[PDB]
RNA sequence: GGUGAAAUUCUUGGAUUUAUUGAAGACUAACUACUGCGAAAGCAUUUGCCAAGGACGUUUUCAUUAAUCAAGAACGAAAGUUAGGGGAUCGAAGAUGAUCAGAUACCGUCGUAGUCUUAACCAUAAACUAUGCCGACUAGGGAUCGGGUGGUGUUUUUUUAAUGACCCACUCGGCACCUUACGAGAAAUCAAAGUCUUUGGGUUCUGGGGGGAGUAUGGUCGCAAGGCUGAAACUUAAAGGAAUUGAGGUUUCCGUAGGUGAACCUGCGGAAGGAUCAUUA
């Protein structure tokens, strides 16, 4: 009797500067009445939407990435990063028999206010001339293969913002210093940044959304 | 369905009834008909209650002709929705699966029955005659004897019916006290329900709980509420300090050490007076 | 509109994928008309569709379906009829989501399932019309809405320590009911 | 390229079948039918052919409405329990790839405890 | 929601679902294996601190200090008891739904105590490898955990030097596994359940048909629940048992706690004295 569809409009969600396809989608938005606004019902939302679409190649498909809300205007609102994760199915294939599994977590502050609890992840394997069935590590080893990804995370992300914090996960060369840091104390095989997280946020700074954002 | 085959137990049954050539009896659960013609013989009016109309039309079909014929009344329906006449004396031989409920529906009917002869399993027997200090000693047991008094008369074994069950049965004596006691029914279940929940801890322990605390709190409202007295100050909820006043009342009882499977009638009837002078009540 | 369906498979379902390849492939292109790839550097399955092939979705989901039937361990023929039909459904659920056994208590279980030669998982397989793959804790049952519900109850009635006794005639009573409707 | 993109969350129980198309975020749902509001049995609403039907229906809402692609996330009801899409889930997935709607990421949501509280039964099983 | 089919229950003050955030207590999935540790019960997120321990290696020390153990003592699942704590989930007791030959397909919702913890108790389990502990000998094989030895064997160093990982060979101490009978056994089976009618290495505990019965009495311990010790009268001789081949409900139990239709039901923990098929290695 109401039918309140034709009543909202839509509005078009968008990617920052440090992905390639800066264009997320579509949402709908019903009318900025009288005593209920727009603009303030646009703050709290976060979209999630595969690395592949804001890439273009396949080979990110199995990271998402949760985005923020932040500013909008002109039919156009503007986002910020709040999350990265790992598909669970991509989760499911990695972890598999007869290797051990390697966890590691690290919460730091970064340059700026942004407290982060960053999530690594690695699995065993053999060097391709073992008979050995399993090859597991012994804890000594996985003590300090913790404790290596863990300094290696927290000197990475902790020198920097959240900008060049994802414009180095993009093309993931963590993995490549962790496997090049731990490369004499056991082989480790297949190790990801599985999942990074907002914890603690400053203040809007609408002057780093506009150098961040402002293209097209 | 079971039979009482028995030809032997059956006299015994009926001598230790006790009738008097001027009673009425209520004859509950007849069964095929073997006890029930010597108590038309020896009472001057039976009034029997049986559920299935072809067994009460059988019965009414073995009367005929014979003298007695004209002092039998027949009720159809369920023993506990019908409204029961007057009667002296009570026999119940049925089914059960309505042991529990329906001794207390001797216990609430007015004008109650002098004596009433019982047959029962042999758990539920050990349970009715479970004195105070033994490992049987429960709810039931102290509500049967506030408000009546057992006696068991003879064993009865498993082979004396058809078929033969596997349980053991048991034949008791009960009596209605006269007069009843002057203390308030549902309190005094309420009472022996919060004692009772657990049989072996002690009652200051059981009176920890929360619903237990929380429906005393209703109650101590309502209480308030009808004397019209408006409730102080309190940390939380106003039962917090309801607790001290338990505590208090377990300072003169001394029964929060004692155990309700090992107190006796007295004790109980002294914590229940206790709540009583304090404005603590369970209904 | 090319549509792509990516399809993980497991390392230890990949040697008898091969040995399968030959078997599915064609199909794949001649009854349904969906083109495959088989991309061994990140060990999954591509199905992809093109408006120059047959306008069906559906084919691409009933080819998504039967790779995923067939990953999971099933026969080939039991996912050539998942492809020839639209009836058949595969539940999937657990030991310990139905009751909890621990060590031995699984194994036990397991073993009651299966059975001396399968034996009474092939009882079900005569009785429900269903097929039953046995994981190392997982189970997973193919076809028929109603057959799989009853095949359910069976080998879930089964889990809890029921004798083989007890569900050999519960499989001819629901043998004898089924046959008749 | 004028693609218009939603998510459409399937959550398949034993005895239900929920579908919930939405926008990029959770945000403003569109519309939502149940297995129950299909079938009227008290028993078929679990069924796979209300799930299609359901299915069907939301389709052509979805159509009408103007969203013309979905990215489809399907779970049960997850916790302690089976954590695998049933029948009904599979039946409305099957069902929305015969609406010609667009699907894309494929990807299941169920809810995995790590090691959670304890579930119904009380060590004998539910005697199902 | 729920189940074979229903109902109570929440819901146009918005149930269920979707999205963001927060709090509470509990538990550590996948990795998890015929793997590891501990006297057993038992033990699974990261990091730090404290004390402990096995095996290996030693051309280190002392020189019998040892083995088993009445008395006595430490620990001892889960349940249970007395107080303090917060109490999410599950949940004995309880309140309520319909009982429909058939419940084969005996359930639903709310939920006390309990579940978790601190300070005290109790001292039982199918506490099982149903196999006391110490010492020696006796048969073939492949894995695997920890330590050690050798390899002008492999790989990562950015220069192919230590180490780490892998491979090969050997050795000590473990968790087990496959085959066989030198033997053993009544048999199932056993590398000990062997070294025995040809019978002796040391030592502790137990048993001497089944009910009656772990019942009665007495003692001791425990707040209780109950634990340890522990009979007899009467009864069976087609009596009790171990292994193998020739109308309804039907897994069997143990410790513990509570309640009653039909000697049953339910909560916590434990056992098999229960029937491993398909794929890979």
């Amino acid at each position: 009797v109401v039918d309140p569809f034709t009543r909202k409009e839509w509005f078009d969600i968008k990617a920052p500067s440090t992905f390639e396809n800066r264009n997320v989608g579509k949402t709908l938005v019903n009318k900025s009445t009288g005593l209920k606004s727009a603009s303030d019902a646009l703050k709290g939302r976060v979209v999630e939407v595969c690395l592949a679409d804001l890439q273009g190649s396949e080979d990110h498909s199995f990271r998402k990435i949760k985005l923020r809300v932040d500013e909008v205007q002109g039919k156009n609102l503007l986002t910020n990063f709040h999350g990265m994760d790992f598909t669970t199915d991509k989760l499911r294939s990695m972890v598999r028999k007869w290797q051990t599994l390697i966890e590691a977590n690290v919460t730091v502050k970064t340059s700026d206010d942004y407290v982060l609890r960053i999530f690594a992840i690695a699995f065993t394997r053999k060097q391709a001339n073992q008979v050995k069935r399993h090859s597991y590590a012994q804890s000594s080893h996985i003590r300090a293969i913790r404790k290596v990804i863990s300094e290696i995370l927290t000197k990475e992300v902790q020198g920097s913002t959240l900008a060049q914090l994802t414009s180095k996960l993009i093309p993931e060369v963590i993995n490549k210093e962790i496997e090049n840091a731990t490369k004499d104390i056991f082989p480790l095989q297949n190790i990801h940044v599985r999942k990074v997280k907002l914890l603690k946020q400053p203040k809007f700074d609408v002057g780093a959304l506009m150098a961040l954002h402002g293209e097209g | 369905q079971h039979i009482l085959k028995n030809p032997l137990v059956a006299q015994g049954i009926v001598d230790k009834a006790q009738i008097r050539p001027s009673d009425v009896v209520l004859e509950v659960g007849p069964g095929t008909g073997n006890l029930t013609v010597r108590i038309l013989e020896q009472a001057k009016n039976v009034v029997a209650v049986e559920m299935d109309p072809r067994m009460a039309a059988e019965l009414t079909k073995r009367v005929r002709g014979t003298p007695v014929e004209k002092k039998l009344e027949i009720m159809l329906g369920d023993f506990m929705k019908t409204e029961l006449p007057y009667f002296d004396i009570c026999i119940s031989n049925t089914p059960y699966q309505i042991s529990s409920p329906l001794v207390f529906k001797l216990i609430n009917q007015p004008r109650p029955p002098r004596v009433s002869i019982l047959m029962f399993q042999r758990e539920f027997a050990l349970r009715l005659l479970a004195r105070p200090g033994d490992s049987l000693y429960c709810r039931l047991s102290a509500n049967v004897q506030m408000w009546a008094n057992v006696t068991h008369i003879m064993k009865v074994g498993k082979n004396n019916f058809r078929p033969p069950p596997q349980v053991e049965s048991s034949v008791v004596r009960l009596e209605i006290k006269n007069p009843r006691p002057q203390v308030d029914y549902n309190e005094w279940d309420g009472l022996l329900r919060i004692v009772f929940v657990r049989k072996n801890r002690t009652i200051s322990a059981g009176f920890k709980s929360t619903t237990v605390m929380d429906i005393l709190e209703k109650n101590y409202k309502t209480f308030l509420a009808m004397n019209n007295e408006m409730v102080d100050d309190t940390k939380g909820s106003m039962h917090d300090v309801v607790k001290e006043k338990i505590d208090t009342v377990l300072k003169e009882t001394d029964l929060g050490d004692k155990r309700a499977g090992k107190c006796d009638q007295n004790d109980f009837l002294r914590l229940l007076y206790a709540f009583h002078q304090v404005g603590i009540h369970f209904s | 509109k090319f549509e792509s369906r990516k399809i993980m498979v497991p390392p230890h379902r990949m040697t008898p994928l091969r040995n399968s390849w030959t078997k599915i492939y064609p199909p794949l292109v001649e009854h349904l008309k969906l083109q495959v790839r088989m991309n061994l550097k990140t060990k999954s399955v591509e199905l992809r569709t093109n408006p120059k092939f047959t306008t069906d979705p559906g084919a691409l989901q009933k080819g998504a379906d039967f790779i995923k039937a067939f990953t999971l361990g099933f026969d080939l023929d039991d996912s050539i009829a998942l492809l020839r039909l639209d009836d058949l459904y595969i539940e999937t659920f657990e030991v310990k989501d139905v009751k909890t056994l621990t060590g031995d208590h699984l194994s036990r279980a397991i073993g009651r399932i299966a059975g001396k030669d399968g034996k009474t998982k092939f009882a079900i397989e005569n009785a429900t019309r269903t097929r039953i793959v046995l994981a190392d804790s997982k189970i997973h049952i193919l076809g028929g809405f109603t057959h799989i519900r009853m095949a359910r109850e069976s080998v879930v009635s089964l889990i809890l320590g029921s004798p083989p006794g007890k569900v050999y005639g519960n499989l001819r009573t629901v043998a004898s009911r089924l046959k008749e409707r | 390229n004028s693609q218009v993109f939603g998510v459409a969350r399937i959550y398949a129980s034993f005895n239900d079948t929920f579908v919930h198309v939405t926008d990029l975020s959770g945000k403003e749902t569109i519309a939502r039918v149940t297995g129950g509001m299909k079938v009227k049995a008290d028993r078929d609403e679990s069924s796979p052919y209300a799930a299609m039907l359901a299915a069907q229906d939301v389709a052509a809402k979805c159509k009408e409405v103007g969203i013309t692609a979905v990215h489809v996330k399907i779970r049960a009801t997850g916790g302690t329990r089976t954590k695998t899409p049933g029948p009904g889930g599979q039946a409305a997935l099957r069902a929305l790839a015969r609406s010609g709607l667009r699907i894309g990421r494929i990807e299941d949501v169920t809810p995995v405890p790590s090691d959670s509280t304890r579930k119904k039964g009380g060590r004998r099983g539910r005697r199902l």
